[PDB]
């Protein structure tokens, strides 16, 4: 049978998902804003740059 | 026995979602409310690119900002340069329903595909000067939608049998499967490590896979519509997800859970192509309604609005640099913004 | 790829020739056409260039309005028809191909060429003529241009070429850019009016004339030629 | 300005001009696509016509005009993801076989999903019933009924406008009205004029089936041309 | 004796006035919808907004006339403004006049033709057939230019009518061919269909008709105003020329009415708008 072959590879992923490590929120998102900034001067689409360089 | 396991199922399902839940304890929303407001930009078209013959359905841009790759429903692949204006290539395809391309990181292959269940790769740096049939890999029973060049020698495919596949350029084998999906595969986005690569696929949700182990290890889910278009942010933690339903999504790969959605009571069609800047802080989102907006990662305000194509918004992609944008539609034109 | 030119012969002057050359493994359409001439124990000289599909052509100031070319697309074939031949006419003729787009290597196969036995510009001047060398040191060649060879898009035009004893010129640089099949001992630097072309190890294979070339007008100019002595 | 930027100009105005000469080839061609079931008999069409792999391209001209006609096999039951990507084409051929009265539900209801999509408002859609002879046959003999699926089938009559072809037994031509009028019924759904469709009988030793498509393809050439040039 | 007594003048005038606005009111509507809509640049839809201001320059010159109409012997606002005015005046009924002539020609090229050859929609075919139209309806309005002068309303002066005579023969062209084609090939159209079908030929019907109607008496004038021989043939010429202006400012007015309003993308861009 496929039925409980697809169902155990189900469990079996499921099982190994549920097996891993989760970060809060507020430390994802302090790190994403801080990598965002730290690139903040180099984008040319936020920070328009003179004629001289396009 | 089925009953038992599908039961264990979805109490490992009850589990993980109370999990997610449990590590929620503030929303982006109340961390980013301090940071300064984006205001409004500005784009006008600088370059614009004619000669397509049909719908232009996908672009990608090589491992520099000036040289550009296009399809088209024709059956022939133009190099465009953002520069000068002009055509440096022109390669005749056999099958004329393209609906993808990607250019390889060394310059010298571009792979397409669609509705002919094969892969096409042509090389440029031939020595012959005329452009020429590389490889060609078949295997797959459906149509492809998505391809992006990882390495001078691999590079994966997706096709709407839901499976995945990297093949190999020397030998032209599956080398890694990826049967883990329940509906049809839309669209690809590669990590900047290249090692890591989410998929979104029909099922309404993405999913992450390794190229070397080979096994999803995070599930996203939240939306109520097709998913069509994903990209990952250039640290390489977070990725936007758009579907039909005129609601963007933005999922991190260390949270493993929703942060951001991007939605407006007057947008009600959908998205066909997301992207991102080169430092992330705007969002790029192609609509339905002939037009293109970006707004803020962060703050979800409509920040700008692009109404350059008469047409629905194909594709969109952004330079490796930011410093152009590319915009193609069905009207056959694709446009060059800053 | 394949280049075979016939046509050469003893030629009184005030004749006619017609010298033709077949090209077989490539696309000849595609790829745009030069001419350069070559005296015994001297240096190089540009004839004459045709583009694809005969739209642009263009001749040296020496041989304007004398000699013609031509080029046929479904026969894969070129025509020089040389008339009115001068007593410093004599020479061996080579046709090379080139393409031009972003990324390409003009001037990357040289041809075998015939010989011919009879009866402004930015001239090129290399002040190391003779450098005698032993194989396994590092070689340097000096290059001096009397025009600003950087346009203003940023790109220099110069072009590098080896010619061995007894076989045709081939191309190792093409723009600090290596050329395909070149190994990666030659490297290029300099402004835009002085140039330096340097070998980290020089081996038998090695030996031979170095020629340069500017491309930023039509009327090409080559140098004298530098030869290293094994 | 250097020689290799006039060089590339010069090129790339060659292949613009490559372009334009065939753009002359693209336009004056008609691309058709043909669906249909599994069990229709779209292969007896494509192999009399000629007159893994995923799509299939059949080129053929008549009337000096030629089609270009594009067959999806490979693809599963998904439709409503790449049928974008067959928008603007000029026909759509849907052959079904009507002499299977158990899956025309199913046929009924892809003719539905078909004529009623987003993308698919503007082209219209060719209806073609084939195998007749054997549709004739079995329900001559009275071995499969079609009251037996469809409860519609007693409380019709013959319309007055029928035109039957002389040598012909009425069963047959009631049966055959009937399944038209009852194709036309969820073909006029939703139509607003935008689109109308063709029911067509063939059959698979038909042979001027050519004749029926170029005659079909005409008259939505003639209605583009209407909704076009300002005449409607 | 006193020319176009009040009792006559202020219904022509008033009948003028309505006109007038129905005429500017539709060709506003017209060309709004060409500018700000890219789905309404088709190929018909070019000619269509080039009659249009064909119609809207007939229609501001048209008031220097009424006021004619009214004073004609005082001074005209100018010497070069009146051979102005006459000018551009006579060029855009010839441009509009080879405008339909060119629009039938298209319908007939791509309603009748069989699918052999039916496609070239250049973009540069229109543009270069727009351009060359018009040059050659300046060309054509040209001599107007030439014989008007100033001779004591600004007419011009009797000792030029041979030259007269015979550029109005050559401009006897722009009635005949235009009816000899927009008739036939309108003809065939109409021939195709029928042996929503129908209600294009009424359309092609009634337009033929006003088309007749409106350019018939016009060229009447002509024709009579150059046989002008008698005293009584002035006036003659005052009381048919008067109605022969009507009639052509009645087609100015409803030419835009009868190609754009009948059509199912003009009326949704109206709806739009
Ligand atoms: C001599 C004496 C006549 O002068 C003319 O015929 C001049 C030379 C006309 O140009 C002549 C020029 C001529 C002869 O060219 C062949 C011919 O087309 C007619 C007669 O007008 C002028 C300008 C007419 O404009 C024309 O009115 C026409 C009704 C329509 C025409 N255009 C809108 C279509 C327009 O230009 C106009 C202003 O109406 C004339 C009004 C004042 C009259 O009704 C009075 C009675 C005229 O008969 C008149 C002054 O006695």
């Amino acid at each position: 049978t496929a039925s409980i072959a697809q169902a155990r590879k189900l469990v079996e992923q499921l099982k190994m998902e549920a097996n891993i490590d989760r970060i809060k929120v507020s430390k994802a998102a302090a790190d994403l804003m801080a990598y965002c900034e730290a690139h903040a001067k180099e984008d040319p689409l936020l920070t328009p740059v003179p004629a001289s360089e396009n | 026995e089925l009953d038992q396991l599908r039961q264990e199922a979805e109490q490992l399902k009850n589990q993980i979602r109370d999990a997610r839940k449990a590590c929620a304890d503030a929303t982006l929303s109340q961390i980013t409310n301090n940071i300064d407001p984006v205001g409004r930009i500005q784009m006008r078209t600088r370059r614009t690119l004619r000669g397509h013959l049909a719908k232009i359905y996908a672009m990608h841009w090589g491992t520099d900002s000036r040289l550009l790759v296009s399809a088209s429903q024709d059956g022939k692949l133009i190099i465009w340069d953002s520069y000068t204006t002009n055509k440096v290539h022109a390669i005749p395809l056999r099958s004329s329903w393209v609906m993808t391309c990607a250019y390889a990181p060394s310059g010298n292959y571009v792979a397409c595909g669609g509705l002919d269940n094969i892969c096409s790769i042509y090389n440029l740096k031939t020595r012959e000067g005329n452009v020429r049939v590389s490889r060609e890999l078949a295997g797959h029973t459906g149509y492809l939608s998505c391809c992006r060049f990882l390495d001078d020698n691999q590079i994966v495919t997706s096709s709407g049998d839901t499976t995945c596949a990297l093949w190999d350029i020397e030998t032209g084998q599956q080398t890694t499967t990826f049967t883990g999906h329940t509906g049809d595969v839309m669209s690809l986005s590669l990590a900047p490590d290249t090692r890591l690569f989410v998929s979104g696929a029909c099922d309404a949700s993405a999913k992450l896979w390794d190229v070397r182990e080979g096994m999803c290890r995070q599930t996203f889910t939240g939306h109520e519509s097709d998913i069509n278009a994903i990209c990952f942010f250039p640290n390489g933690n977070a990725f936007a997800t758009g579907s039909d339903d005129a609601t963007c999504r933005l999922f991190d790969l260390r949270a493993d859970q929703e942060l951001m959605t991007y939605s407006h009571d007057n947008i009600i069609c959908g998205i066909t192509s997301v992207s991102f800047s080169k430092s992330g802080r705007l969002l790029l989102a192609g609509y339905d309604d002939f037009n293109c907006n970006v707004w803020d990662a962060l703050k979800a305000d409509r920040a700008g609005v692009l109404a350059g194509h008469d047409n629905r918004v194909s594709c969109l992609g952004v330079t490796d640099d930011g410093m152009a944008v590319a915009t193609g539609s069905w009207d056959s034109f694709l446009k060059i913004w800053n | 790829v394949q280049l075979v030119e016939s046509g050469g012969g003893l030629v009184q002057p005030g004749g006619s020739r017609k010298l033709s050359c077949s090209a077989s493994g490539f696309a000849f359409s595609s790829f745009g056409m030069h001419w350069v001439r070559q005296a015994p124990e001297k240096g190089l000289e540009w004839v004459a260039y045709i583009s694809s599909g005969s739209g642009t052509i263009y001749y040296a100031d020496t041989v304007k309005g004398r000699f013609t070319i031509s080029r046929d697309d479904p026969k894969n074939t070129l025509f020089l028809q040389m008339t009115s031949l001068r007593s410093e006419d004599t020479a061996m003729y080579y046709c090379v191909r080139s393409i031009y787009y972003y990324g390409s290597s003009p001037f990357d196969f040289w041809g075998q060429g015939t010989t011919l036995t009879v009866s402004a510009d930015i001239v090129m001047t290399q002040a190391t003529s003779s450098v005698p060398v032993t194989p396994g040191e590092s070689v340097s060649i000096s290059c001096r241009s009397s025009k600003s060879l950087l346009h203003s898009n940023g790109n220099t035009y110069l072009y590098w070429f080896l010619q061995r004893p007894g076989q045709s010129p081939q191309l190792l640089i093409y723009r600090s850019n290596l050329a395909s099949g070149v190994p990666d001992r030659f490297s290029g630097s300099g402004s835009g009016t002085a140039f330096t072309l340097t070998i980290s190890r020089l081996e038998a294979e090695d030996v031979g004339v170095y020629y340069c070339m500017q491309h930023l007008e039509y009327p090409l100019t080559f140098g004298a030629g530098t030869k290293l002595e094994l | 300005l250097s020689a290799e930027d006039k060089a590339a100009v010069e090129r790339s105005k060659m292949i613009e001009k490559q372009l334009q000469k065939d753009k002359q080839v693209y336009r004056r061609t008609l691309r058709l696509l043909l669906l249909g079931a599994d069990n229709s008999g779209k292969s007896t069409i494509v192999k009399q016509m000629r007159i893994t792999s995923g799509i299939f391209e059949t080129k053929f001209q008549v009337d000096k005009v030629n089609f270009h006609m594009f067959d999806v096999g490979a693809q599963r039951d998904e439709r409503r993801k790449w049928i974008q990507c067959f928008n603007d084409v000029t026909a759509i051929i849907f052959v079904v076989d009507s002499s299977d009265y158990n899956r025309l539900q199913e046929a009924l209801n892809d003719f539905k999903s078909i004529w009623n999509n987003r993308w698919l408002r503007t082209i219209s859609v060719i209806l073609f019933l084939n195998k007749q002879d054997l549709l004739a046959e079995k329900v001559l003999a009275g071995k499969s009924k079609i009251e037996d699926y469809f409860p519609e089938f007693a409380r019709y009559t013959t319309p007055e406008d029928a035109t039957p072809e002389p040598g012909e037994d009425p069963r047959v031509t009631r049966a055959k009205y009937f399944i038209r009028k009852e194709f036309v019924d969820i073909s006029t759904a939703s139509g607003d004029g935008r689109h109308i469709c063709y029911p067509h009988f063939t059959c698979s030793v038909d042979t001027e089936n050519a004749r029926r498509i170029f005659n079909d393809c005409k008259d939505i050439i003639l209605q583009m041309n209407l909704r076009e040039y300002n005449l409607v | 004796c006193s020319p176009f007594p009040l009792g006559a003048l202020v219904p022509v005038t008033a009948v003028c006035l309505c006109l007038f606005v129905v005429g500017v009111s539709g060709n506003v509507v017209t060309v709004m919808l060409i500018g700000r809509y890219r789905d309404m640049r088709t190929t018909t839809n070019l000619y269509l907004g080039s009659m249009a201001v064909s119609d809207l320059l007939i229609l501001l010159g048209l008031p220097f006339d009424l006021y004619r109409l009214w004073r004609s012997r005082p001074w005209v606002f100018g010497p070069l403004l009146c051979r102005l005015s006459l000018y551009v005046g006579e060029g855009c009924t010839y441009a509009t006049l080879l405008h339909m002539t060119a629009l039938s020609v298209e319908r007939y090229l791509a309603i009748c033709r069989p699918l052999r050859a039916r496609v070239l929609v250049t973009r540069r075919r229109v543009r270069a057939l727009i351009a060359v139209l018009w040059a050659v309806a300046l060309l054509s309005a040209g001599p107007f230019l030439f014989l008007v002068g100033v001779e004591q309303e600004c007419r011009p002066s009797p000792a030029q009518l041979g030259a007269l005579r015979v550029m109005l023969w050559v401009t006897t062209a722009y009635f005949f061919l235009p009816f000899l084609c927009l008739s036939i090939l309108y003809g065939l159209i109409g021939r195709e269909l029928w042996s929503g079908h129908r209600q294009t030929v009424r359309v092609l019907l009634v337009v033929v008709l006003a088309f007749i109607i409106c350019w018939l008496p016009f060229h009447v004038g002509r024709i009579i105003y150059i046989n002008t021989e008698d005293s009584r043939m002035m006036y003659f010429s005052q009381y048919f020329n008067i109605v022969a202006l009507q009639l052509f400012y009645l087609s100015a007015s409803i030419n835009p009415i009868l190609y754009n309003l009948i059509s199912k993308k003009y009326r949704a861009a109206a709806f739009k708008l």
